[PDB]
């Protein structure tokens, strides 16, 4: 996993859940 | 290479905050004479001969100073947000110097190959059209 | 390839519909026509209807598959619309002020001055961006320390209504939805709206992120800019000097130079539009009047035969006379000559009937020439304000079809020495290369070749007669093509002028 | 040719794009406005290419090209603006202490 | 009469050291048009950088002139399109549609955020410098946040939404009692000439591109209607005018007018549109040609107001604003360009001065004779 964007713009709602 | 986007970054800060600073310069040009006029003037020796004169002089210079602490509040100010920015700046600065004189590492060999895919992208743009 | 075997599954349909092989082969030939971009698409569906009409679904695929009054700019306004009241207007304002009278409404820009437009507009697209993202992040900033302090009580029951306590509404909308996507965008403003407590926090994280990000793009894309500006802004001073390059690129192509003569015909002497006056005989007017002009350009020209890639020594041996040959003939200057009622006794006026090889030769003569006859008047100008020049422009000229300097410093050479009076110096090596290529062209050909014999012996004579210029044409038209467009050349020794006319 | 500078919209129909641009309105900026190419699933604003490389972009290597470096190095390496800079700051230093010794003499 | 005057560099007059009021406020700043506008309020912060870094504070004043409120604002315009201009926001168009139709607004006066306070700050920076001009506290007001003439009586045309011209012009007329206006825009000032056709107090004068342009008004019959006639003069012109074609064209009338209508005070238009490279612009002036108009008028010792308008480009109109403010204090400038912000924006030379085109002009000499023929002739009337 060698990502750029895709990833952090989930993480953002993902820590919203948590 | 982090050394040459700090020295892009550096002169353009300094320059919105130096033109801040020319602003409220500005704003208060037209007292650092009288001031300094009516300092030189209350501090004759040929003065005193007057009580009422003494007392006028001393409002008009407490009048002064008082118009005069908001400028140089505000360049407190301005000055506080130079010295921070320049802080970061030169951390990251310092910090470029020391990583690239450390070894005359895999993370920052990926971005070369992220920007290598950017570079190869763009150069293959004017051939494709 | 994922979008590429419907369409040969749907062309082999259509082939089996249409069953015919030579019908099959003639619609291929349409396709190959249309792939040539020379069918318009509402005359391929026309023509296809012709063919795959019959089939109905798969003509539908093929069709969706490819797709009182005062003054001259014045009016006087009614009487019913002269009441649009005002509340500020006082005395004054009445009387000094008007009412009843309302006006009525009754070049090309350089190519490099586009692009500096361009790149500052792209500028001012990443200014306004970093300053709306910086202006979001003082906002959400300020935001975010007062709802520190908040307690807990307030922060779950914290609703941010519209605004965000800002000057304009609609300002942090359109950052919030460029560092986001559009789809997201309103979702991520109504939990602002909504949850401020939970958002802010990280939005503001994600914005002092995207501030250093785009910050850093700038500053890349400023080396790119940079450049562009070091090798465009210079570029972009010469509106003329470039706008006459592309124009004389353009204008010596084949066709142009008899459309000229064919326009100038068809407009003042075959249309007569005065309808008074007979057509005169002639088009064009030249004059030749200094002949110093023409050991130069030979010389010009023997140091391109001299340098050229593609030429042989003995084709290079034959073109360093032949230009001697046409000047000696024409000009009369300096069969082994040749090698190296009507009767009128003593003739001056000669005629010259050519095709359009020798026409567009002698174009591309004159029109080298007219460049050099408008700085014979001014080379004594400009040699009086430079110090406040022939020679100069001469050696500077010799340099580039030798190679020895580059096309760039041409240009730039003009510019002080003529700063308006002068544009039309710029590309004098291709129209040199263009006129000894034109004479290589007129040398080879067979045609050509007698058109110059038969121009030799007519002009080997000093006496001329009425029946010898109709046999002149007879014997030029014996192995000329009907279809070929008739030109004339006259050129006058008296006055040194050379006249044209289109037949 | 393109249609760009012109606020007539009477006999420059013919000419590329020049729909938008019209006597009415005064922006004249639309013709020059630049196109979008979608390349490897995103757009690009887009003979400039041939005068102007792109890919000078491309990061130094580690044998120290720095002197013969692409056009952009050299002038950060070579801009003397960090001494103006400098002389700008002590200079308003300099104004300012003036006014302090003015201050500290008036205390 | 014309006659051929070669251009000269441009030298001070130590005659006159009026005081100068340059009004600006740091908000105007923050406006913008849109995506692909090229009207740019931006342009009046990268000229009052240029100043600030420039060293020219030192002389000159600096306000901030405080909004005008909308009876203020009634003086001229009708309390309807006020009221639609106050109401009308970039997200309730669709109710407004009715007013945008009528009032002319949103093909090239886009309703953004906070065009009230555009307007209200440039009608206040306007009506400030009138007021300031009219105390006697001051002799010229550099209002570069104005320059807003193309609007009329209940129309907004050409980025032209306030027309704060006229609002100073009628506070100058508060208590003087003839007042002058001139032009060197590009475009014609339909507004401002029309707003007093009638009257003889006020003269609206432009030097406007004639032809196919967007205004498409302001022939050389404008003589005038009623009492105000011969007291509007006209010099349309065509492309390509250069520095000294500017200059033979434009101090003759200048100075005959005001040696027959005698002004008691001057504003002067400023439009930054007139010069090489620009986007919206069909001339090919320079910095010192545009100056020279400026430096020209306040040479006869008058009571003077500088408002900016125009600029498509922003280093052409940065300079040349920055150039008209230092000139107006009678200081030559420096003409290097310091560091500052937008120090990246400024050319790939950094340097103050903007060389003009090359390109043709058109501007033949007997059509101008003949034009300032007919506006002298004109002019003798009165
Ligand atoms: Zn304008």
């Amino acid at each position: 996993l060698n990502p750029l964007r895709d990833s952090e713009i989930n993480d953002d709602f993902h820590q919203w859940a948590q | 290479n982090d050394i040459t986007d700090v020295l892009e970054e550096f002169p353009l800060a300094t320059s919105r905050y130096l033109t801040l600073l020319h602003e409220i310069d500005a704003k208060c040009v037209h007292s650092m004479p009288n001031l300094n006029e009516r300092i030189d003037k209350f501090l004759k020796k040929d003065f005193n001969k007057d009580h009422q004169t003494q007392v006028r002089l001393l409002n008009n210079i407490n009048k002064i100073y008082e118009e005069l602490m908001p400028s140089l509040e505000e360049k407190m100010h301005v000055s506080s947000i130079m010295l921070d920015n320049l802080d970061r700046l030169t951390s990251r600065l310092e910090l470029a110097y020391e990583v690239a004189i450390k070894n005359t590492p895999a993370m920052h060999l990926h971005h070369e190959l992220m920007e290598k895919i950017e570079s190869k992208s763009n150069s293959k743009s004017s051939q494709a059209l | 390839n994922i979008s590429l075997n419907e369409e040969v599954t749907f062309f082999e349909k259509a082939k089996r519909y249409i069953g015919n092989k030579h019908l099959y082969t003639e619609f291929l030939k349409i396709l190959n026509l249309y792939s040539q971009d020379i069918l318009d698409l509402d005359d391929l569906v026309e023509k296809v209807d012709f063919y795959l009409g019959s089939n109905k679904e798969l003509f539908t695929w093929f069709k969706n598959f490819v797709g009182e009054a005062f003054g001259p700019s014045y009016k006087r306004l009614p009487k019913s619309d002269t009441f649009m009241p005002c509340s500020g207007r006082d005395d004054m304002c009445w009387e000094v002020l008007n009412d009843e009278w309302v006006g009525h409404p009754v070049h090309r820009k350089n190519q490099y001055e586009e692009t500096l437009f361009k790149i500052e507009e792209e500028r001012h697209e990443y200014d306004f961006y970093i300053e709306s993202n910086l202006r979001t992040i003082q906002c959400l900033e300020t935001i975010v320390n007062k709802i520190e302090n908040m307690t807990e009580n307030e922060k779950a029951n914290f609703k941010l209504p519209p605004g965000l306590g800002h000057t304009s509404m609609t300002i942090y909308k359109k950052v919030i939805r460029k560092v986001y996507d559009k789809e997201r965008g309103f979702e991520i403003i109504d939990a602002l709206h909504e949850h401020p407590a939970v958002t802010a926090p990280v939005v503001l994280k994600r914005l002092k992120q995207k501030d250093e990000e785009w910050r850093r793009a700038q500053r890349e894309w400023n080396k790119v800019w940079r450049e562009l500006e070091q090798k465009v802004f210079f570029k972009s001073l010469d509106h003329l000097g470039l706008t006459f390059k592309q124009a004389d690129k353009k204008l010596l192509t084949t066709k142009q130079l008899i459309s000229e003569i064919s326009s100038i015909k068809v407009d003042q002497t075959n249309k007569k539009i005065h309808w008074l006056t007979p057509k005169p005989k002639s088009q064009l007017d030249f004059d030749f009047p200094d002949k110093n002009i023409f050991y130069d350009i030979l010389c010009l020209a023997d140091t391109f035969i001299t340098h050229t890639t593609a030429y042989s020594n003995p084709d290079k041996e034959r073109l360093k006379d032949l230009l001697k040959y046409f000047i000696s003939l024409f000009f009369s200057i300096s069969l082994l000559d040749i090698l190296h009622q009507g009767i009128i006794q003593n003739r001056s006026i000669f005629n010259l009937f050519a095709n359009t090889n020798i026409y567009i030769f002698f174009r591309h003569w004159t029109t080298i020439y007219e460049r050099l006859l408008e700085i014979k008047q001014m080379n004594e100008r400009v040699t009086k304000e430079i110090n406040t020049a022939y020679k100069q422009v001469l050696r500077l000229s010799r340099r580039l079809i030798n190679g020895d300097l580059e096309h760039q410093w041409f240009e730039e050479s003009l510019r002080q020495a003529y700063n308006n009076k002068a544009f039309k110096l710029y590309t004098i090596d291709k129209v040199t290369q263009s006129l000894v290529k034109h004479a290589h062209t007129l040398m080879t050909d067979a045609k050509t070749a007698e058109i110059m014999a038969l121009f030799v012996k007519d002009r080997n004579a000093s006496t001329t007669s009425a029946k010898d210029q109709i046999i002149y044409r007879l014997q030029v038209r014996s192995h000329m093509s009907n279809t070929e467009n008739m030109f004339r050349i006259e050129f006058d020794k008296r006055t040194l002028h050379v006249s044209i006319q289109y037949i | 040719p393109e249609a760009t500078g012109i606020s007539s919209n009477r006999g420059n129909k013919l000419l590329q794009r020049s729909e938008v641009v019209t006597r009415r309105d005064l922006n004249n900026s639309k013709p020059m406005i630049e196109q979008t190419v979608f390349y490897n699933g995103s757009e690009h604003r887009l003979d400039l290419s041939k005068l102007v490389n792109v890919k000078e972009i491309l990061t130094p290597i580690l044998s120290l090209g720095d002197i013969i470096n692409h056009k952009t190095i050299s002038r950060t390496f070579s801009s003397p603006i960090l001494k103006n800079l400098a002389l700008q700051i002590i200079l308003m230093i300099e104004k300012e202490q003036m006014s302090v010794v003015r201050y500290s003499q008036f205390l | 009469v014309y006659e051929a005057t070669p251009f000269d560099p441009i030298t001070v007059k130590p005659s006159d050291k009026r005081r100068v009021a340059y009004f600006y406020d740091a908000d105007v700043g923050n406006y913008a048009y849109g995506a692909g506008h090229p009207m740019k309020p931006h342009r009046i912060r990268m000229a009052h950088s240029l100043i600030m870094n420039y060293g020219l504070y030192k002389k000159m004043e600096i306000y901030r002139a405080k909004p005008a409120t909308k009876q203020e604002m009634c003086q001229f315009h009708t309390d309807e399109y006020i009221d639609f201009l106050s109401r009308v926001t970039p997200d309730n168009l669709e109710m407004f549609k009715r007013e945008s139709v009528k009032f002319n607004v949103g093909d090239d006066c886009p309703v953004f955020d906070g065009l009230y306070e555009y307007c209200s700050i440039s009608g206040g920076g306007s009506m400030e410098g009138a007021a300031r001009l009219n105390r006697g506290k001051c002799d010229v007001a550099v209002n570069y946040a104005g320059g807003l003439h193309h609007a009329k009586k209940s129309e907004a045309s050409g980025f032209c939404y306030l027309n704060d011209i006229v609002l100073g012009i009628i506070e100058l007329l508060r208590y003087h009692p003839r007042v002058l206006y001139i032009d060197i825009d590009v475009h014609h000032g339909d507004g401002v000439e029309e707003a007093f056709y009638t009257t003889d107090r006020v003269m609206t004068c432009s030097f406007h591109k004639y032809g196919e342009f967007f205004p498409g008004t302001g022939e050389l019959r404008d003589i005038g209607v009623g009492a105000g006639k011969n007291y509007a003069v006209n010099v349309p012109l065509r492309d390509g005018i250069d520095d000294a074609t500017y200059r033979s064209v434009f101090e003759p009338v200048i100075k005959k007018i005001m040696e027959w209508y005698q002004p008691s005070a001057v504003v002067l238009q400023c439009g930054g549109d007139s010069l090489s490279g620009d986007r919206l612009g069909c001339f090919n002036l320079s910095m010192e040609g545009h100056a020279n108009c400026v430096n020209y008028v306040k040479s006869f010792g008058i009571p003077m107001m500088v408002v900016g308008g125009g600029g498509y480009t922003m280093r052409n109109v940065a300079r040349t604003w920055c150039f008209e403010t230092g000139l107006l204090n009678n200081v030559v400038l420096d003409k290097d360009l310091p560091y500052n912000e937008y120090y990246e924006y400024y050319g790939p030379d950094y340097k103050l001065s903007v060389r003009p085109s090359n390109m043709f002009n058109v501007n033949t000499p007997e059509y101008l004779d003949k034009v300032m023929t007919n506006i002298f002739a004109n002019l003798e009337n009165t």
